């Protein structure tokens, strides 16, 4: 008349790939066929196949962490051009343009700078 | 055109990162130049389908 | 069997990894299969110099 | 005294959660 | 087989029949709509076959119980707007600075859209602790972007790519205008 | 294009991309989304 | 379901943090199609939305716009209107509805969300550097 947690026991206790694949056949128990649409719909958007809503347009974009006085403050990379002629109006210009795009990372302004550097150099 | 327009313009340029110096508009190009920026092998895809056996 | 052949020494590590998949697919591709004397597993077992714990 | 609202975050799938607990199983269809 | 429109009971619960945004099936909807135009002597064509019927965006996961049931069960993500802001005489008072961006939805593999970066901050300078020699200054600088009749100043920011970086080239541009204006140069004496 | 670019900064429905012919069976066929002829 | 239903239901997880939420006074959802009716039945589905979320919305239909081009053969392309303004809602409420009526947007339907956040004034800009 008492229930079967109680009683003798043990008393003998007081308090790689086969992991992947334990956890994979762990997956498993839970496996079942989809029930309705929603269902689907949550479980593409966990597989990530389905956007977010409410929509970002700029998802899964970050530019590499960049902030605004990278983009448009350039003028840093100008240093090591002529600081007083001519050169330096025609980068001043350059920089202004460069800053002045948003379709462009960073890294691509400032290549073009150095595109620009070395090119001036040889010559 | 007053001078004092004229300078307050040019520290509106300047805060706003607008070309400072007026370098007037026919050199003004190459900033507008920096400031923008397959059947063939969709075919193979169908003869490969055709071999396997999964077109036509 | 190339790595020994070159006399490349492999790391611990390694062959715990190797003997993982072995034992874990018993010798046999990924698609029960009864455990056979002398088959790989037991040759990379033997031939490994410091044996520890995760091996056995 | 303006009280701004503390922001309530909640995962990325909570409302299509919320909308299939709204809507239960349907006895004359066959599995989805 | 036949339609499993004649298992459905009069008084089923629908929203269970259509959750999801799904297309016309003749043989789950339990109507008999018909569409098209007559031939002489004729009768607009049946739902079974209809590809017409098929081209409609229908609303059927969307009926009046269904929206009820689905904001209803919705309700538990919202928050309270502050009852202190009563109108937007007090919103312009707390909260002097507007910030208004935009998103877009197009259909298709992309989201992406190079229009949902523009950022427009919009602030009255009354609202703006200037002086007279401050205001005039700032207004001068600005030029067109202040609008005398309503007292406002909108910056329009969309240089830097993301909207982030536009929202803060946009502070940033206010905070110069400010200092820059509450500033008197030598040249500034002889005005 | 940057490389092109740079020496020269010193210095039919292509709308739809498909052939005339094209766009007008498309179109009548009701294909295209939106275009509706009058 | 007569008899066999569900006991209990998983209730998503919305948690209450500490960070204040974004305030929105105005909310211009400007939805463009090819079909008036399709406009019509979507902007009844969001009212009705509103109006049980407890958001203040107000519809109106900007004008329509038409696309002539000759290729003579002519076609043509209409783009109508329809904006939907909710007023004094928050950021957590924003969200939700957005979400509710981006994924229930009918096809052939885009939208654009004009969304102006109220914010105050940078501490730096209080009074002037000495």
């Amino acid at each position: 008349r008492k229930n079967i947690f109680t009683g003798k026991r043990l008393n003998i206790f007081d308090m790689s790939l086969w992991d992947v694949e334990f956890a994979k056949q762990l997956a498993t128990v839970n496996e079942q066929p989809l029930q309705n649409g929603f269902e689907e719909l949550i479980q593409w958007t966990k597989e990530g196949k389905l956007w977010e809503f409410p929509i970002n347009n700029e998802a899964g974009f970050d530019d590499d962490g960049s902030e605004f006085h990278e983009h448009i403050f350039l003028e840093k990379h100008l240093e090591s051009f002529p600081k007083q002629g001519p050169i330096r109006h025609f980068m001043e210009l350059v920089t202004c343009g460069l800053s002045k795009n948003p379709y462009l990372s960073v890294k691509q302004k400032v290549e073009h700078i150095e595109w620009f550097r070395n090119y001036f150099n040889e010559k | 055109l007053s001078e004092y327009a004229f300078r307050m313009s040019r520290l509106s340029a300047r805060l706003f990162g607008e070309v400072t110096r007026p370098t007037n508009s026919k050199s003004m190009k190459v900033v507008k130049l920096f400031s923008e920026l397959n059947h063939h092998t969709y075919a193979e895809l169908m003869q490969t389908l055709r071999f396997l056996g999964l077109y036509r | 069997d190339q790595l020994l052949q070159a006399g490349t020494t492999v790391s611990l590590e390694t062959t715990n990894s190797l003997l993982d998949l072995l034992c874990y697919y018993g010798d046999q591709e990924p698609s029960g299969v009864t455990w056979r004397a002398k088959n790989n597993a037991e040759r990379i077992f033997s031939l490994m110099p410091e044996k520890n714990e995760h091996s056995y | 005294e303006v009280v701004i609202p503390k922001k309530k975050t909640w995962d990325k799938v909570a409302v299509l959660q919320a909308l299939a607990s709204t809507v239960n199983r349907d006895t004359t269809a066959v599995p989805y | 087989l036949p339609p499993r429109t004649e298992k459905m009971a009069v008084d089923q619960d629908w929203p269970s029949v259509y959750p999801v945004a799904a297309p016309f099936k003749p043989s789950a909807v339990p109507l008999p709509v018909r569409m098209g135009y007559p031939v002489k002597k004729g009768v607009p064509m049946a739902k079974e076959g209809n590809l017409e019927l098929l081209k409609i965006p229908n609303f059927l996961h969307l009926t009046p119980v269904a929206i009820k049931k689905h904001c209803e069960a919705l309700k538990d993500f919202c928050t309270e707007w502050p009852a202190a802001l009563d109108s937007d005489e007090k919103c312009e008072k707390h909260f002097p600075i507007e910030i208004d961006s935009t998103d877009y939805v197009s259909s298709g593999p992309s989201v992406r859209n190079p229009r949902a970066r523009v950022v427009v901050l919009r602030v009255k300078l009354s609202s703006l602790n200037l002086d007279d020699h401050a205001k005039k200054k700032l207004i001068k600088l600005v030029g067109e972007r202040y609008c005398k009749t309503t007292d406002v100043l909108t910056i329009k920011t969309d240089r830097c790519p993301l909207r982030r970086q536009n929202y803060d080239y946009a502070v940033y541009l206010l905070t110069v205008l400010y200092h820059e204006s509450w500033n008197t140069e030598e040249w500034e004496k002889s005005k | 294009a940057d490389e092109r670019l740079r020496i020269n900064s010193l210095r039919v429905k292509r709308r739809w991309r498909l052939s005339r012919i094209v766009f007008r069976h498309l179109a009548d066929h009701g294909q295209l989304s939106g275009i509706q002829r009058a | 379901l007569h008899v066999d239903v569900p006991k209990d239901l998983t209730k998503p997880v919305v948690t209450i943090s500490d960070e204040p939420d974004i305030l929105y006074k105005r909310l211009s959802v400007l939805v463009k199609g090819h079909d008036k009716a399709v406009l019509d039945s979507y902007e009844y589905f969001a009212v009705l939305a509103a109006k049980e979320l407890g958001i203040s919305i107000k519809v109106h239909e900007p004008p329509r716009k038409i696309e002539r081009f000759t290729l003579r053969v002519q076609y043509e392309m209409r783009t109508l209107y329809r904006c939907l303004e909710l007023e004094h809602l928050t950021g957590s409420t924003a969200d939700v509805y957005l979400e509710y009526i981006q994924r229930n947007l009918p096809e052939g339907v885009a939208m654009e969300v004009t969304k102006t956040q109220l914010e105050q004034l940078p501490e730096h800009i209080k009074e002037p550097i000495w």
